[PDB]
DNA sequence: TCAGCGAGAGA
RNA sequence: AUCGAGAGG
DNA sequence: TCTCTCGCTGAGCCTCTCGATG
């Protein structure tokens, strides 16, 4: 949710 | 002027190539007095003229003759910009490793080699590496691949 | 009513309607109480400077028989005091004596007697002193020592939420952190072992430690069993050592020395040596008094004192109470609870580092003794004070909670002393604080403000104290309550901390009490264990004693702060300590009532000691002649005050005293006689009063913009005065000295006409920019110490330091030793009034009084031509002030009091301001669309009050025109001091002389004060009472008329009287432009100051936003010609100059700077030419 | 030169890191030099070699290998490696980017009476920014010989070189930049008008863009110096340029504040207000009625207007007939351009009403119309809103009547609820449930009756009989037309304050009953801090998160240019709309 | 290091590298002059 | 300090 | 010319 | 193959003021 969440996806962090 | 940059790693010779002054034993620049002295750090002849177009002397100071190099005293006459244009170099009396082709992950001065992080810094410890820069000689690439 | 001299002058009226049943207490305590713990002499050694000399002594050597010991120790006189330190530019201190006995015993027989003694007494070094008004004088500068908050020392219980091991389970673990020592604490493991750390190193197995104690497994097994369960018990501890390494004992010593210094051979003789000077050494280790009790109570232990190392059985308690918390019979502390943090102040940072620098001392005092001396050496040869008074003046000077000190206002002068800060030696940090220690905590309630606090990243980690907060004993917080005793509320009161508070409930302020004391209504609001709700009477322990006990000092002064919302009650708060004095004080309208206490407290004014009589008022001094009553047997009974004449502060502003006392009046002890900065009659005074209407006009005041009116210039309403210091340093250098002479080269005749003939401009001459203050040549050149820029003021002061071993000139005559000459005309007439009543008391024996009066006037003159140490290399020192005034322009910050702020647009003509029915204009119109959308609403009835108060003075000034009798004025007043709800004030105007009926009368014709305490305020129907009385609209509208037209508005505008306040952010100073100038030395780009006459930086952001248009030649430009780039801005400028608009840019240094550095890492770096 | 010695005012001279690390390798390495003629055992001679390894691994990168070296004070030295990294290596302080000539800085100021290209410039600053232009000028002229004699003749400033500055600057366009510069909208080129004082002047309506307020902010000011930099100012960064978003289709110029409120009051409408029933002859007839004093703003009458419409191919052709409408209607129609309907005034207008006429303009006419449709919009909202003498008062917060009915009723139902608690009929963790919906339906009553009250407060009597009307209540209006001031803060200034949270997050049993005109307890005031403080610290501390995303993302994508026309492919993505749940969140026409 | 150790060549072909040399970048108003460029070799 | 991701461990 | 302390947007 | 210690890497932008130590 809100930022952390946009960095996790531009980062392509594994779930 | 250029189109390209081109990048590599250095060897004694281009580094004896960029110098223009000898080993450079003393320490300081001179606290003294304005005048540094010789062979050192901060040295007038090995670096260019402190001041345009006079030589350290004194002997000569203007344009006319300039290119020629003092008798008494052996000082180039020159515009003092090329104090940050040249180079020297130390040249030690005992081999030293580059820390950083060593201190990394993926440790490159060791790579090559199959000893592991741990004991080549053992033996370079000492607990000066003639062992790694013999062993970095002997190594026959071709027959390794 | 009032009933003090200073206050009958002029009595405020108050709307307040709850009785208070305590003071306001001393604001300035915190600090002094401090220092007075440390300096003091203590019979018994429980405070500072005698338990740090009962903990280096006795020292002894090692079986050599001789011993030195300590008696006792005595502070000096100091040699200036605080106005000839600032003035000198010295430290005020005094000496630190202490007498010592060295003692040596006989030889062969240590119990024998020692043969010979010998007594000394010895110097150690200079010990700075604190003020009458809590700072100190380091070099002339007076500094600020802010208080610390810290965790405190003792044992606790944390564990992780979730953190790490995403398997699912808690982690809990236990820590011990002591005042002076290393740190020890105990985790477990996903797989439920028990682990140690000591010194926060690698994890290392628990059950070493006991084998470290000389335990065996088997009793291991008997001190944490009795069987293993699910719940009840667990096999944590057999898991854990069936799993461990090494056995007996010597084995875990091996390890634990191992795991603690890598590397060498382990012995036997130095290997239990570690585990010694580890936590049970007493040299090494100190849990302390305080970290004693907290540990004792943490174990639900019945003793509070105790020993200051621990023991095997604590660390066994340590064990089984994390044990039985993982048990699920436990329970885990908060952090951040204000029982769990204390404060630490200026006299405890003081004693610890007396006591770093006496063992530097104590250690080379044992090695001298080792050599021996058969009597010839002494005790002063043995000691050294170089280490000690290092420590001591390192701290006070470099530590970083030693701050240079604000100096704006006296608000922020005592806002500042009140500080409370999480960071420094042993506290926090900026980067590493997250989120949750930086919250508002339910136990702040009443110790600290939740209100102040700064905007950036230091958001809370600074805090305030609140108005009656205190320290225990032990240094933790606490508040002040009412006892409840069956049902009635008494007066007796206890200060409680936020441990014990959590156990009673407590009753809000707000409640209502009949006649005897009892509560009104069947339900009381209480709080509760962090909690609130309603609760019945015979519930009730406790009440609060006041509605303002929440806030601090700066937010009581906010009216009407109840109907604001807290963002914007922060930003006025924090806003306040910014304001500028101005040339006339001006009370406000509009008050709360903590001006009086704010404005005495902060010791800017002038207060009588005794009571008595004026004898002599001038704007320089003032006498008192003291009552009978308050004098001794041998004293001439005469007080003399000198007043303080345009000194600059640490802010370059002005600080300037004037009397408010007139000739033959009478004075009781307490009493104002003479205002400071930003006081008017003894009350802080800050901005000014001014007119205002809520209206738009023609765009001026778009967004946050101010129109004001020409009016409130010309009559200079908000000029300020800047006061500047400027030095010239004569310096010896080779090749030729510089020059202090007149002539210079190159000068016209002009030029040396405004300066003397030694070179130095007059007192009171008149400057402007680049004028030459001071003629200087350097061996010539011209070095002549100019104005710099913009700044174009009078000289007003010269200051002149010399050094003996040179001669002095004409103005060394005039105006260096005429200064020492000035100072002894001072210090004769301020003896002769005193010698003069002398001999005047005696000649209705002599010779006495006349050598005494000869020798304390010789002693005046030799304190005054002592000499001073300047700096090596130099002689003299020239110092020159120059004082200018400001006045408003656009461009200027200007603020109120409930966060609304705003720059000014336009200065208008006043024949086009708005006006009303009667021709009067207004003096500020401010935008209404700026009040909705934030939620402070206590600006508009700030105004509406604002109004009524002016209409009652303008019926007493009319009153004083047509030229009325006194009972009219005196019906008039009474009936206006008598208006309210129920309140608690009550004037009688019958007991006062006509005299002072029409004093008081002359003081109110220019508005009534009133004063509204913060939630504890005035309601709207006594507003709207209070301008019926005034013959007023009672919705605080009126009419208006366009002053370009002289055309009817449509609606009624709101118009009022409001405070407003004007900042130090001045476009005088912010102002700069660049063309060309000087470039940095390695990288030849512009420099980067207004001081230094910098270019602006055009950062990454920027070639982004460039490289977005599009705009190839002007990011070329950007880079190249206006920059690094030598020979393209050189044939630039020709081309510029010539007419051609054209440029050939080149490479920049710093480029070839990179490539050479690159080279100097031993790589090669090449441009491919081909 | 590269590693120089600094003077200093005293004696001693300030010393470089880097000359002490290399003095220290030059001694370890020559203390070797003089041990191999002495031949010394080797037991000395293998731990001194150690020591020469680490003193080079101080001149090279330093840290790397633990117990970094110190100086004098005790801080670690700086390498040769920390001279390439970092925010203050060479790359990020002095490559990207540096510090320039010809520039400035100061404090802005509103100025109403601009056109929207350019700004207020204040000439103390002109004459110093302008000076070789001005040098060359003065040596065409003839009024000076030399380059010294033209800068003391400039320094003792004359008359003669203020003619000079007024004809450098006639045509000259110069940038303006805010700081913290996060589009490319902060930079933007402006013609200068020089003016009096200290401040820069700038135009309202290029504010929302720079995101400035009059409240202390500053910007910097640069000049451009070759013709091809005039030239891409004039025509690329110009801000007559810039009126639609590079990053959505939206405008990116909009009137705010003032100007709305003046043009909502302007275009309102009134029953039986002064000179109602007129028939008139067009807008002139209203406007002379409305300057002399014998009609009011309001009223509702007839005039005859004519319009123009594309015919077929943009030309304008022309239609007269009688229109029903208000006075200020017709004024404020002589302002709109030859092309667009009269339907698009005849009503109230708030924001978005102003916002789409704007582009209407731009889409019908063009770019140049459009321009001087927004400054004559511009200067007729600040003329009318003067003239209303709108203002706030404490009356204008109107409490409703039956609030003290609807709170006390809910303070019975949550004593209901504490009863069922004494006999075990529902759980302990089911009456907060109840409580919080018992207090939020609570407030929402309190909330609707406030405004049902607040919208239609005016009663008026049209002719012998009364009937309702929108009220013209000050704040109603502040925050019908979109001015400033949301129905939640309104809510909070004369309705309820509703329900705050704890700290941790869990909701406190019991709401404020007050709100900010009948003022707050201490105990209130205390539980509302937690939320400001939140607030602030969240504001505080994640601006540097935003500012590594986007530096991470500008680095990704720094070298992607359009190259071509066409490529060739026939690969793509189908588009479909966004339907989650049953509400289509994204159409199908705005994707595509 | 990697490029040291590599023999890597630089090509001054994205923004940034123009941008630290001092030339127009190939964009905008510099976009031809660099398609001039590789029209001459 | 606090995440994040290798790198080097082993049962 | 770094190191600490504060301030403004 | 699948957990578990062990570590260097990174952390928004632009202005202003003071002192102490080079
Ligand atoms: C503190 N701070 C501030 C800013 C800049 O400051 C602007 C608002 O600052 P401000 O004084 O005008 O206040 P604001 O307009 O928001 O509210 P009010 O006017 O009081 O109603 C904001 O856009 C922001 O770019 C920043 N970039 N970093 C910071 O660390
Ligand atoms: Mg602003
Ligand atoms: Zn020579």
């Amino acid at each position: 949710g809100g930022l952390p969440r946009v960095a996790d996806l531009f980062e392509a962090r594994r779930p | 002027e250029f189109d390209a940059i081109k990048i590599a790693l250095a060897s004694p010779d281009m580094i004896r190539s960029w110098s223009f002054g000898e080993v450079k034993k003393p320490e300081t620049i001179n606290y003294r007095t304005f005048k540094p002295e010789r062979d050192g750090l901060f040295c007038a002849r090995i670096f260019g003229p402190v001041k345009d177009y006079e030589c350290l002397c004194g002997k000569y100071k203007r344009l006319k003759h300039r290119g020629v190099i003092c008798e008494k005293c052996g000082v180039e006459v020159t515009q003092t910009k090329v104090r940050r244009e040249r180079m020297g170099h130390i040249e030690l009396a005992s081999p030293t490793a580059h820390i950083w082709f060593l201190k990394s992950l993926p440790s490159r001065i060791g790579l090559l080699l199959d000893m592991p992080l741990r004991d080549i810094e053992r033996v370079l410890y000492f607990e000066g590496a003639e062992a790694i820069q013999a062993l970095l000689k002997s190594m026959d690439l071709e027959q390794e691949c | 009513m009032v009933y003090s001299y200073t206050e009958k002058k002029r009595i405020r009226k108050d709307f307040g309607k709850r009785p208070q049943v305590l003071d306001v207490p001393y604001l300035l305590s915190i600090q002094l109480d401090s220092f007075q713990k440390f300096i003091e002499q203590d019979p018994e050694g429980q405070y500072g400077l005698e338990a740090a000399f009962r903990s280096v002594f006795p020292i002894q050597s090692y079986s050599g028989n001789s011993e030195l010991q300590y008696v006792s120790y005595r502070l000096g006189e100091p040699v200036f005091d605080v106005q000839e330190c600032q003035i000198r530019g010295v430290t005020y201190s005094a000496p630190l004596r202490v007498k010592l006995r060295l003692v040596i015993y006989e030889r062969e027989a240590p119990e024998g007697t020692v043969k010979d003694i010998k007594e000394q007494e010895v110097y150690m070094g200079e010990i700075p002193l604190m003020t009458d008004n809590g700072t100190f004088v380091i070099n002339g500068t007076e500094r600020v020592i802010v208080s610390q908050l810290h965790r405190s020392p003792g044992v606790f219980f944390d564990s992780d939420k979730g953190k790490t091991h995403s398997s699912g389970k808690v982690l809990y673990n236990a820590r011990i952190i002591p005042y002076r020592g290393s740190w020890l604490d105990f985790e477990f493991d996903p797989k439920d072992n028990l682990f140690v750390r000591i010194d926060r190193r690698r994890k290392l197995p628990a059950t070493i430690i006991l084998r470290a104690l000389n335990y065996t497994t088997e009793q291991i097994l008997d001190l944490f069993f009795e069987f293993t369960n699910d719940l009840d018990h667990g096999p944590y501890i057999s898991e854990t050592l069936r799993v461990d390494p090494t056995n007996d004992r010597l084995s875990a010593l091996v390890e634990i020395y191992r795991m603690m210094r890598p590397g060498e051979p382990p012995t036997r003789e130095a290997a239990e040596s570690l585990f010694e000077n580890l936590f049970f050494s007493e040299d090494r280790y100190d849990l302390s008094a305080v970290g004693r009790m907290k540990f004792n109570r943490s174990l639900l232990r019945e003793e509070i004192e105790g020993s200051g190392i621990l023991s095997k059985d604590d660390i066994i308690d340590v064990m089984k109470k994390l044990i039985d918390i993982r048990n699920g019979k436990g329970e885990v502390d908060d952090i951040d609870h204000l029982g769990n943090r204390r404060i630490r102040s200026v006299g405890e940072m003081a004693e610890n580092q007396f006591r770093v620098g006496l063992v530097r001392v104590e250690r080379a005092v044992k090695e001298r003794l080792s050599l021996g001396d058969l009597d010839t050496l002494m005790p002063q040869d043995m000691i050294n004070a170089k280490p000690i008074s290092a420590a001591v003046k390192e701290f006070f000077g470099s530590s970083q909670l030693s701050q240079f000190m604000d100096q704006n206002n006296p608000l922020s002068e005592i806002t500042h002393k009140r500080r409370i800060s999480a960071l420094g030696p042993g506290g926090l940090t900026r980067e590493r604080a997250g989120f949750e220690v930086r919250d508002v905590h339910p136990t702040h309630y009443g110790r600290v403000c939740p209100i102040e606090t700064p905007e950036g990243p230091n958001i809370g980690l600074i805090n305030s104290l609140s108005v009656y907060a205190q320290t225990n004993e032990y240094g933790f917080l606490e508040t002040p309550y009412r006892k409840v005793t069956d049902g009635v509320v008494t007066d007796e009161i206890h200060y409680l901390s936020a441990i014990e508070e959590g156990n009673y409930v407590i009753a809000q302020a707000n409640s209502n009490l009949d006649e005897e004391g009892h509560f009104v209504e069947d339900l009381v609001t209480c709080r509760s264990k962090g909690e609130s709700s309603l609760f019945s009477r015979d519930q009730v322990d406790y009440m609060d004693v006041s509605t303002q006990q929440v806030v601090s000092v700066g937010a009581s002064l906010i009216p009407f702060l109840e109907h604001d919302d807290a963002n914007r009650a922060l930003m006025g708060a924090n806003m306040q300590r910014q304001a500028v004095p101005t040339l006339r004080a001006d009370k406000p309208l509009v008050g709360t009532g903590m001006e009086r206490a704010v404005a005495v407290d902060s010791g800017v004014t002038a207060v009588a000691k005794r009571g008595g009589v004026v004898q002599y008022v001038d704007a320089s001094r003032i006498v008192i002649k003291v009552n009978e009553d308050e004098m001794y047997p041998g004293e001439a009974g005469i007080d003399i005050y000198n007043l303080t004449k345009y000194t600059r502060s640490n802010q370059n502003t002005c600080i300037n005293q004037m009397p408010c006392v007139s000739l033959g009046e009478p004075v009781e002890r307490g009493d104002v006689l003479a205002d400071g900065p930003s006081t008017d009659l003894g009350e802080l005074a800050l901005g000014q009063n001014m007119r205002v209407a809520f209206m738009p006009w023609n765009g001026y005041n778009f967004e946050d913009s101010i129109l004001v009116s020409e009016r409130v210039v010309q009559e200079d309403r908000f000029t300020t005065i800047h006061i500047q210091e400027l030095a010239c340093v004569s310096r010896d250098t080779k090749l030729g000295p510089e020059e202090i002479t007149a002539d210079i080269p190159n000068v016209g005749e002009a030029a040396l006409s405004k300066l003397d003939e030694s070179g130095i401009v007059y007192i009171g001459a008149e400057v402007t920019g680049g004028d030459i203050l001071v003629g200087k040549v350097t061996p010539v050149k011209d070095s002549s110490l100019r104005v710099p820029n913009g700044v174009s003021g009078t000289v007003i002061d010269v200051q002149v330091f010399t050094r003996d071993g040179v001669e002095k000139d004409k103005r060394a005559l005039e105006i260096e030793e005429m200064q020492l000459k000035q100072a002894k005309k001072d210090l004769s007439e301020e003896l002769q009034i005193l010698e003069a009543g002398l001999f005047s008391r005696i000649r209705a024996q002599y010779d006495e009084l006349k050598h005494e009066f000869e020798k304390k006037l010789e002693a005046k003159r030799r304190k005054i031509t002592q000499g001073d140490d300047l700096a090596p290399g130099v002689l003299k020192i020239v110092k020159v002030y120059l004082a200018v005034k400001r006045r408003i322009q656009p461009g200027d910050k200007m603020a109120g009091r409930h966060g609304n702020k705003g720059v000014i647009s336009k200065i208008n003509p006043i024949e086009d301001m708005p006006y009303d029915e009667n021709g009067t204009p207004v003096d500020i119109v401010l935008n209404p669309l700026g009040v909705p959308s934030r939620m402070n609403i206590g600006q508009i009835l700030e105004t509406h009050l604002g109004m009524a108060a002016k209409g009652i003075g303008d019926k007493i000034n009319a009153m004083l025109k047509q030229q009325q009798e006194v009972a009219k004025l005196r019906e008039f007043i009474q009936r206006a001091y008598d208006l309210g709800a129920d309140v608690r004030q009550k004037v009688d105007l019958s007991t006062f002389s006509d005299e002072e009926v029409m004093r008081l009368a002359e003081n109110l014709r220019k508005g009534m004060p009133i004063a509204t305490p913060v939630f504890d305020g005035a309601k709207e129907a006594e507003i709207k009472e209070l301008l019926k009385l005034g013959d007023l609209p009672t919705s605080g509208q009126i009419r208006l008329y366009d002053g370009r037209t002289g055309e009817q508005f449509e609606r009624p505008v709101t118009v009022g009287y409001m405070y407003m306040l004007k900042l130090n952010h001045l476009v005088d100073d912010k102002m700069h432009a660049r063309s060309t100038g000087s470039y940095s030395l390695v990288t030849q780009q512009p420099l980067g100051g207004k001081a230094q006459f910098g270019g602006q930086r055009f950062g990454e952001m920027e070639v982004w936003a460039l490289e977005a248009y599009g705009a190839a030649y002007t990011l070329q430009e950007m880079l190249t010609v206006k920059s690094d780039d030598v020979n393209g801005r050189t044939k630039m400028y020709k081309n510029i100059v010539d007419g051609n608009h054209q440029m050939e840019p080149g490479m920049p240094e710093s480029f070839n700077v990179l490539l050479k550095e690159i080279r100097s890492l031993g790589i090669n770096i090449e441009l491919e030419d081909e | 030169d590269l590693r120089p010695l600094v003077p200093l005012d005293g004696g001693r001279f300030a010393t470089s890191d880097l000359n002490d690390l290399y003095r220290r390798v030059i001694n370890r390495n020559n203390r070797l030099k003089r041990l191999l003629d002495l031949a010394a055992p080797d037991i000395i001679v293998r731990n001194e070699k150690r020591m020469l390894q680490e003193a080079v691994d101080a001149l090279l990168d330093n840290g790397r290998r633990g117990r970094a070296i110190t100086g004098s004070n005790k801080r670690p030295l700086k390498s040769l490696a920390d001279m390439i990294k970092g925010k203050q290596g060479r790359f990020r302080q002095n490559l990207l980017g540096k510090r320039v000539d010809y520039s400035g800085r100061s404090v802005i100021t509103v100025g109403p009476y601009l056109r929207l290209h350019q700004c207020g410039l204040p000439k103390k600053m002109a004459l110093e920014l302008f000076k070789p232009f001005i040098y060359g000028k003065l040596e065409l002229r003839g009024l000076a010989t030399t380059i010294k004699a033209a800068k003391k003749m400039v320094e003792r400033e004359e008359a003669v070189v203020w003619d000079i500055l007024d004809e450098v600057i006639r045509e000259h366009p110069v940038l303006l930049n805010r700081a913290p510069t996060l589009h490319r909208l902060g930079i933007q080129a402006f013609e200068p008008v020089l003016i009096e004082g200290k401040a820069i002047q700038l135009h309202p309506l290029v504010c929302a863009a720079y995101n400035a307020d009059f409240d202390g902010d500053q910007m910097a000011v640069h000049v451009p110096l070759t013709l091809e930099a005039q030239l891409e100012a004039r025509a690329l960064m110009m801000s007559t340029n810039n009126i639609l978003s590079p990053a959505n289709g939206e405008p990116i110029i909009v009137p705010s504040q003032d100007v709305v409120l003046g043009l909502y009051y302007m275009t309102r409408d009134c029953v039986n207000a002064k000179g109602e029933g007129m028939v008139l002859t067009g807008p002139k007839e209203a406007e002379r009625l409305y300057r002399s004093g014998l009609a009011s703003l309001h009223a509702r009458v007839k005039v005859r207007i004519t319009e123009y419409e594309k015919d077929a191919n943009g030309e304008l052709v022309a239609k007269t007939s009688l229109k029903d409408t208000t006075v200020g209607r017709a004024i404020l129609w002589m302002i709109v351009p030859k092309g667009l309907p009269y339907s698009i005034v005849n009503q109230a207008l708030g924001k978005k009403a102003i916002s789409k006429m704007l582009n209407t303009c731009y889409r019908i006419l063009g770019l140049k119309p459009t321009v001087i449709f927004a400054d004559q919009i511009m200067y007729t909202g600040f003329a009318y809103a003067a003239r209303s003498g709108a203002s706030v008062g404490i009356d204008d917060m109107v409490i409703p009547e039956k609030k003290h009915e609807i709170i006390s009723e809910a303070e019975a139902e949550v004593a209901e609820i504490q009863e069922q608690f004494q006999s075990g009929l529902v759980t302990a963790g089911e009456r907060y449930n109840k409580v919080i919906d018992i207090w939020a339906a609570a407030n929402d009553r309190v909330s609707k009756a406030m405004m049902d009250n607040l919208q239609t407060e005016t009663v008026i009597n049209r002719d012998g009989q009364e009937e309702k009307q929108v009220s013209f209540n000050s704040i109603y209006m502040m925050a019908d037309s979109g001015a400033r001031g949301s129905a939640a803060q309104i809510r909070q200034l004369a309705g309820m304050r509703g329900l705050m949270a704890k700290p941790d997050g869990s909701i406190i049993e019991t709401p404020i009953t007050a709100n900010f005109r009948e003022g707050l307890n201490v105990l209130q005031y205390f539980i509302s801090t937690h939320g400001a403080r939140k607030g602030l610290a969240d504001t505080a501390l994640k601006t540097a998160n935003s500012g590594y995303l986007t530096r991470r993302l500008v680095d990704v994508a720094q070298d992607l240019v359009v190259t071509e026309d066409d490529c060739g492919t026939h690969e793509g993505i189908m588009m479909t709309p966004v339907i989650e749940g049953g509400d289509v969140k994204e159409p199908l026409r705005d994707r595509v | 290091t990697e490029a040291a150790v590599a023999g890597k060549r630089d090509e001054l072909r994205g923004l940034k590298e123009n941008v630290i040399v001092g030339r127009l970048i190939p964009a905008g108003t510099g976009y031809a002059y660099h398609q001039d460029r590789m029209r001459r070799r």
